[PDB]
RNA sequence: CGCUUCUCGGCUGUAGUAUCUGUUCUUAUCAGUUUAAUAUCUGAU
């Protein structure tokens, strides 16, 4: 995401597994978080689509609800043709809120 | 640091005249083969076929400004 | 302002050819990749023709197309990677007519980079998988399948990852459903580039890389990397499994090598050089084309050297082991980017420059005669291999496609004194090189004329029967008398074909399926076979003024305007009809539909009438001779005429202008074009087995339909009075048309075009071309770099002679000399020689633009090379003309190293005609820009701007400017101004005082272009075309004043920045902008010609109305019709700089070329109906263009 | 829909980008971003040159919020003027003495040059050979 | 259940920056680290 600085993406060769949000996410695009305007789908690459990480969602790791979506300031900026936008790492948010 | 393992030509802070110079004239080889319309000009301007242009252009692009300084 | 960009010749140069089933039947069909635009072409075994089926403009640069069969299947997909980072695979729907994008699958960053694939593109042969590549880092592999719907699916890219390694070429090996294998020339370079002794980066040979995709693994390795001894070009891929030696021919400079794994001997064999010609001091051959083919029985390749010697090379083997690769001259043919070689024995070949051809392969194999060559003959001394060059023997010419790549330089200019003006263009490359003209009509073939006496008003042609393939009589009516002419191929007139015009007549036909009829203004004669005479008289004493004939109906009216029907019994008699109407006023025409081939009698009627009205008549028995609708005339109607191909009616009026209705029992829309001052007479003419419909007036026009769009073309003939059809065993399907004194049969051979296409072939590449103004001539330039001038082609023939008798003549053949000295090869066809570097050939040629002969020719120096021509009349001399041309000395092109030019001034002495020599000056740099100014001339140096004014020593300079950025390569004064168009900046403008000597400049653009050319448009503003694709146009400032008399610039350059008001991109190095009206009646725009053969033309709006409408149509079409190669339309056009103001209306002019459904919701989202929304889009058109 | 209320807010960034405050400026900056993506290929490449040189100064700043501001703003621009705007802005910042300077606008190039590498080929400045290597592109140099 | 009188009331966690307030070196050279350049840091009199 934008607003956690430390999240990084997996941004290896994106195959045909159409990537997937959960209900918590729904809307939001995968680069900007942002609500308007969806105009590209999400295609992440395999290992981020593998067995029981099948209709997962993008940001949260969640259970997928909708179709994840680029929205047109990533279409026509370029930014779907990088990698596969599945965040790996779960780094220091939600995670401390866990513990709390 | 990562960028440039992956994306190549991007450049840094420490970058010389020369990469930078090499990256440019790379480029610009690339997107002359890649256009027909600069492969046609330019083989206009000699009477080398589009394959010897082609040619001419491929084997030039180990090297092309000089040995590196 | 606000632009919109049309294309009236579509470009024509093809970069990739590929061959296959793409329909899915029986026969082969070629798509070509004209770059921008993704065609079609069926090669039409029996005729021997190419025929477009589909033209379709993809909207991005195909940087590599093939095609691929799935296994175990009937159709060839067409996979396209373009600079998109998409792959794409088509499908051919024959159906509905369209490229129907099966997949689609993005895999980078757009625009053709370096490091995303799309420029080389392998696949597999048996159709597994297909590999798609780039220039340097990366290439990927999808793997295709077919699912149970007998669907395709793609997998996911595979990756094949190799860092610093440059890519040359890529190819599918054949491996008989084995793992696929793709084999490319890699080379890597990171120890070439670490390096700083230079000779690292010299021995870093290429390598053969074998990729084999892992079905059971899922990932591509590398398999086999073998060295080469010498860089390679490009691959062949050998067939393999049960057909023959699996493997990759590998091209290369003198050499072709077999070369595949595992066990096989590495086969070179030396490239057959041509005998003794006179192109090689020191320079190597490769191939340009392979075009692989597999007889059934063998298989063979149709290699071509970079002059155009196609060799055929063939592959002598034992159990899987190649023994030797053997090769023979095969055929020599215009150098082609692609051949595809068609199973019905066909060769196409794609001249990149110029006309492509289909030839029939006559003597394929050619196993009989000549020295053919192999790998294992124990030769050494270099190649020692030494065919001698012949015309044609193999293969015949069936078809020559026109072309008109590459457009060196065009004017518009109506210098042939037609009414519609004229476009003059420079084309070709090297010898091939001719100068076009194109107009707008017909093309208009004579097979014969014949004079005839009196005046003649009217002609008619009818065979014997219905089911006659051809004609039999011909009918010509005067004005008092009438002439019945026989067609026996040798026409002559006849006094027994029963017709008897002493009367003039006003018409015939042939009424029955054997039975005719005469109709004259006193009498109605049917004439049966047996010339039985049923003669029917006036009744009364009114004279019968029009009719209306078809097979089975004849409606004539009489003075006043009563109307007569006549039925064509079961009998074969006539049968007039018991009723009988007086119009309200006279009849002034009449016209009946054809009758369908099923059905019995034609419904509907029209009559033109003297209030300024047709109406339309139910002739069906229930409501016959009763009205039905009327429609109401400005003018006097004078003709009118029924056609299906649906069913339209077109009116001509007594003054230029034609409508066309569409037809039902109600009528419907109107459109409407001036033809033109002349009473427009239309006539059913049978055009390419369907009907068209010929419009008179002082132009003749044929509307025609042509895939549900028709095309009103005039003819580029003289004007004429009357015509109709004809067919004959003289010519299959033409027309008869008769003019004041005189009769022509003609035929209108080509239907598909928009221009007439006229070539006076050229000797050299022809740079630039001035008019004459008085008694118009063409004064070209042409200049070529590798390239002897024939002086020394002379002295380099004379000087092999004496060699060829000086080696060594005791034993003897000073024949040998002498048949070389005098047996020229011709250039054009065998390719001219290649003078080695540095050499520049040059001649100056006057030419009569009508004719297209050379009135003059000057030929310069071995390397003196002209660049820049301009005529001009000084005014420190009197009325005399005089001719500048910039000239260059010892160039050499890369690196750039000129030694200093000239300028010569010839005279144009006499009325134009030849071309006295006056003086030569010479100049320190090569003066690439002439142009005339206010009584003297401007000299662009290159760096250094000087006037200049006439000596009778030299030429003297007068001022000087250096202020002026890196290279001149064009002037262009509006009067009192200069705009200097830098080489690689921008339009600097200059101004010139006339008090003083001075050249300030006053204003310059912010950003860089590399200007190609440029044109005035006002007195502020600048259009001009730049090396990558663009257009823009640069507006002064309001402000902007000129008075600046003479340090800091603004930005390191000038004071005054101008400013840009539009910029879009067209894909080709437009090189000629000329503001100007293509046809009289409409108004000014600016026509580009581009280099891969294209001509469109940048129309102003006139309203914002129409400006918003048009912008919101390209809005919806970029969102419901996007491009093929999924290239984003806008990004497209925003390609290099962002486009602005600038509407694209080729995708506009796609709104015709969708599913009804899908313009049914833009035109609801446009709140307007699809017919009015297609009357709207083609007015445009029609408004300013053709 | 932003080609109609550019006009009316250009003089709003111009007083918002000349604030002290550096959240007026992280804000105006964004503003400038989801602006110069909104008029894209409309025409409107002269209110975003205006923008631009407010903008550009604020390449310095090192609070990590409202340097992601401009330099989504500049990556937003590229795309609105086009990337030879914003060449001509990078350049000579590429090879300036500090370090401080020399990265961030190595960095922007990095982001103009991955954003649109094939445009950049007409818009690169000419640099004149030295002694012992050659970099003319002399390709593009000649004319027919 | 109904009738009357009096009085009262209502109408948190997370990532990050910009500021104050707190306190700090008149060391002369030299050399090295370092910086765009100072500064900073490290030593011998
Ligand atoms: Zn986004
Ligand atoms: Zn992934
Ligand atoms: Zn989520």
């Amino acid at each position: 995401a934008k607003h956690h600085p430390d999240l990084i993406f997996c941004r290896k060769q994106a195959g045909v597994a159409i990537g997937r949000l959960c209900e918590k996410c729904d809307g939001k695009c995968v680069i900007c978080d942002s609500y308007v305007r969806p105009c590209t789908l999400v295609r992440i690459c395999d290992e981020c689509n593998y067995g029981s990480y099948q209709g997962r969602c993008v940001i949260c790791g969640g259970p997928g609800v909708s179709d994840a979506y680029y929205c047109k300031e990533c279409t026509i900026q370029e930014k779907d043709r990088d990698g596969c936008p599945k965040i790996v790492n779960l780094g220091s948010s939600k995670t401390d809120l866990f513990y709390e | 640091e990562h960028l440039q393992s992956k994306y190549i030509g991007t450049g840094h802070a420490d970058t010389t005249k020369w990469e930078w110079l090499v990256n440019q004239h790379r480029d610009s080889y690339c997107s002359y083969m890649g256009h027909f319309d600069l492969l046609n000009y330019f083989a206009i301007a000699e009477n080398e076929s589009k394959a010897r242009v082609r040619f001419n252009l491929m084997e030039k692009m180990l090297q092309p400004c000089g040995p590196p300084a | 302002m606000f632009l919109y960009n049309l294309t009236l010749q579509r470009a024509t140069g093809i970069s990739f050819a590929i061959h296959g089933n793409f329909s899915g039947t029986k026969q082969q069909e070629i798509v070509v990749s004209r770059g921008k635009i993704l065609e079609l072409l069926r090669p039409d075994p029996n005729t021997g023709k190419v025929h477009t089926l589909l033209t379709v403009e993809v909207f991005g640069v195909i940087r590599s197309l093939m095609a691929f069969r799935l296994t175990g299947g009937t159709k060839d997909y067409i996979v396209v990677g373009s600079d998109s980072g998409r792959i794409v695979i088509l499908e051919y729907q024959p159906s509905k007519n369209m490229f129907e994008k099966i997949h689609q699958e993005t895999f980078g960053k757009s625009g053709c980079r370096r490091i995303v694939p799309g420029q080389f593109l392998a696949v597999d042969p048996k159709g597994r998988a297909v590999m798609i590549s780039a220039i340097e880092k990366q290439k990927l592999v999808y793997i295709l399948n077919r699912d149970a719907a007998a669907r395709l699916t793609i997998s996911s890219p595979l990756e094949a990852h190799k860092a610093n390694t440059l890519v040359y070429h890529v190819v599918g090996v054949d491996v008989g459903f084995e793992n696929p294998m793709f084999a490319c020339l890699e080379m890597d370079y990171e120890e070439a580039d670490n390096d700083p002794t230079g000779e690292a980066a010299a021995n870093t040979q290429q390598t053969l890389t074998f990729y084999e995709l892992d079905l059971g693994l899922n990932h591509v390795v590398r398999k086999y990397s073998e060295p080469l001894e010498e860089h390679g070009n490009f691959l062949i891929t050998v067939p393999g499994g049960s057909d023959g030696p699996s493997g990759v021919l590998i091209c290369s400079e003198n050499y072709i090598t077999y070369k595949n794994f595992g066990d096989q001997p590495d086969i070179r064999c030396p490239i057959p050089r041509r005998r003794n010609d006179l192109d090689d001091p020191e320079r190597g051959m490769i191939f340009v084309c392979s075009a692989t083919h597999k007889t059934k029985s063998m298989f063979f390749f149709l290699a071509q050297t970079e002059q155009g010697d196609i060799f055929k090379i063939t592959l002598e083997t034992d159990e899987d082991m190649v023994t030797e690769i053997r090769l023979k001259y095969f055929d020599t043919v215009p150098v082609a980017a692609a051949m595809c070689v068609l199973k019905t024995g066909f060769l196409f070949v794609a001249s990149e420059f110029g006309n492509h051809y289909l030839y029939q392969i006559a003597h394929l194999g050619d196993d009989d005669e000549e020295p053919e060559f192999s790998s294992a003959m124990p030769l050494e001394e270099g190649d020692t291999f030494f065919f001698q060059p012949r015309p044609l023997k193999n293969l015949v010419l069936v078809d020559e496609l026109d072309s008109l790549s590459p457009i060196l330089f065009c004017q518009i200019a109506d210098l042939a004194n037609e009414d519609t003006p004229q476009l003059y263009v420079a084309c070709g490359r090297g010898p091939r090189s001719s100068l076009r003209v194109l107009r707008h009509g017909l093309e208009v073939s004579e097979m014969a004329v014949s004079e005839l006496p009196g005046n003649p008003n009217a002609v008619w042609t009818v065979r014997r029967h219905i089911e006659d393939e051809f004609d039999a009589y011909i009918i010509v009516s005067f004005v008092n008398a009438t002439l019945v002419l026989s067609i026996g191929e040798t026409v002559e007139e006849v006094t027994d074909s029963g017709f008897l015009g002493t009367t003039p007549t006003l018409s015939c036909s042939l009424l029955g399926d054997d039975a005719l009829v005469q109709v004259y203004p006193d009498g109605i004669r049917h004439i049966r076979a047996d010339k039985r005479v049923n003669e029917w008289k006036t009744p009364g004493k009114k004279t019968i003024v029009k009719c209306a004939v078809n097979q089975r109906q004849v409606v004539i009216a009489l003075t006043g305007g009563e109307l007569v029907y006549f039925e064509m019994d079961p009998s074969g008699q006539l049968n007039e009809y018991t009723e009988r109407k007086e119009m309200s006023a006279d009849v002034v025409c009449m016209s009946l539909a054809n009758v369908p081939p099923g059905e019995q009698r034609s419904r509907f009627l029209a009559v033109g009438l003297v209030d300024n009205t047709v109406r339309i008549i139910s002739l069906d028995p229930s409501d016959c001779l009763q009205p039905l609708s009327m429609q109401a005339l400005p003018a006097q109607p004078e003709s009118l005429c029924i056609v299906e191909m649906f069913l339209y009616l077109n009116i001509g009026l007594q003054n230029g202008v034609l409508l066309r209705t569409v037809l039902d029992p109600v009528t419907g829309d109107l459109s409407d074009t001036r033809t033109g001052s002349r009473p427009v007479k239309l006539f059913r003419v049978r055009m390419q087995g369907q009907e068209a419909v010929l419009a008179m007036s002082s132009r003749s026009w044929l509307s025609y339909s042509y895939q549900s769009r028709f095309h009103l073309t005039p003819l580029s003939y003289e004007t004429l009075e009357f015509a109709s059809g004809f067919a004959s065993e003289q010519c299959p399907e033409g027309i008869v048309a008769i003019s004041t004194n005189t009769l022509r049969i003609l035929a209108l051979e080509k239907l598909g075009a928009v221009f007439n296409q006229v070539a006076f072939p050229l000797q050299y590449t022809p740079r630039k071309f001035v008019i004459h103004p008085e008694s118009n001539n063409l004064i070209i330039i042409e200049t070529d770099h590798n390239a002897y001038t024939e002086a020394t082609k002379a002295q380099r023939k004379q000087q092999m002679a004496e060699e060829m008798v000086e080696a060594a003549g005791e034993d003897l053949a000073a024949e040998m000399a002498a048949a070389f000295l005098n047996e020229n090869l011709p250039e054009s066809i065998f390719g001219a020689p290649k003078a080695g570097n540095g050499q520049w050939a040059s001649v100056i040629r006057v030419m009569n633009p009508i004719q297209g002969n050379t009135l003059d020719l000057v030929q310069l120096e071995q390397n003196e090379a002209a660049f820049s021509v301009a005529v001009c009349r000084f005014s420190n001399t009197g009325e005399d003309w005089y001719v500048l041309v910039g000239v260059a000395k010892d160039l050499i092109l890369n690196p750039r190293s000129v030694a200093g030019g000239f300028v010569y001034t010839y005279k144009l002495v006499n009325n134009g005609e030849k071309l006295e020599f006056l003086h030569k000056t010479p100049v320190e740099e090569v003066p690439a820009a002439i142009a005339p100014f206010q009584g003297r001339v401007l000299i662009g140096v290159g760096k250094l701007l000087r006037v200049y004014d006439l000596g009778k020593k030299k030429l003297l300079r007068k001022c000087e400017n250096k202020h002026i950025a890196n290279y001149i390569s064009g002037i262009q004064t509006i009067g009192h101004r200069v705009i200097v168009s830098d080489v690689q900046e921008s339009f600097i403008w200059v101004r010139y005082k006339r008090n003083e000597n001075q050249l300030i400049i006053f204003a310059d653009d912010t950003y860089p272009r590399w200007v190609t050319t440029a044109s005035l448009l006002d007195y502020d503003t600048v259009a001009g075309a730049d090396k990558f694709g663009n257009i823009c146009v640069v507006r002064l400032p309001p402000n902007t004043n000129d008075e600046v008399d003479e340090d800091r610039g603004l930005l390191n350059g000038a004071s005054q920045k101008a400013e840009v008001i539009m910029n879009y991109h067209v894909g080709e190095t437009v090189l000629s902008l000329q503001k100007t009206t293509l046809i009289p009646g409409g108004s000014e725009s600016l026509v580009y010609t581009t280099l891969s053969g294209g001509i469109g033309i940048l129309v102003p709006f006139t309203s914002h109305e129409d400006h918003d409408f048009f912008q919101h149509v390209e809005m919806h079409l970029r969102s419901e019709h996007p491009p093929l190669c999924g290239r984003d339309h806008l990004s497209f056009r925003s390609y290099y700089f962002p486009v602005k103001n600038v509407i694209d209306g080729d995708l506009c002019e796609q709104f015709n070329s969708m599913e009804p459904n899908k313009q049914k919701n833009v035109s609801e989202e446009l709140d307007r109906t699809p017919p009015e929304v297609s009357k709207k889009l083609e007015d445009i058109r029609t408004r300013y263009a053709f | 829909m932003g080609k109609d209320y550019i006009y009316a807010v250009t003089p709003l960034l111009e007083d918002a980008l000349m604030d002290r405050d550096l959240v007026h400026r992280q804000t105006a900056s964004a503003v400038v971003q989801h602006m110069s993506l909104g008029v894209y290929g409309f025409g409107c490449e002269d209110s975003l040159n205006h923008l631009l040189n407010y903008v550009w100064p604020n390449v310095f700043e090192t609070s990590p919020h409202v340097i992601q501001a401009v330099m989504g703003a500049l990556e937003g621009l590229r795309v609105a003027i086009g990337p030879c705007r914003m060449l001509q802005y990078c350049l000579q910042g590429l090879f300036h003495p500090a370090r401080k300077v020399r990265d961030v606008y190595w960095k922007i190039y990095n982001s103009i040059y991955i954003g649109s590498q094939d445009a950049l080929i007409a818009h690169y400045p000419r640099i004149y050979n030295d002694d012992k290597n050659t970099y003319i592109r002399y390709e593009l140099d000649y004319i027919l």
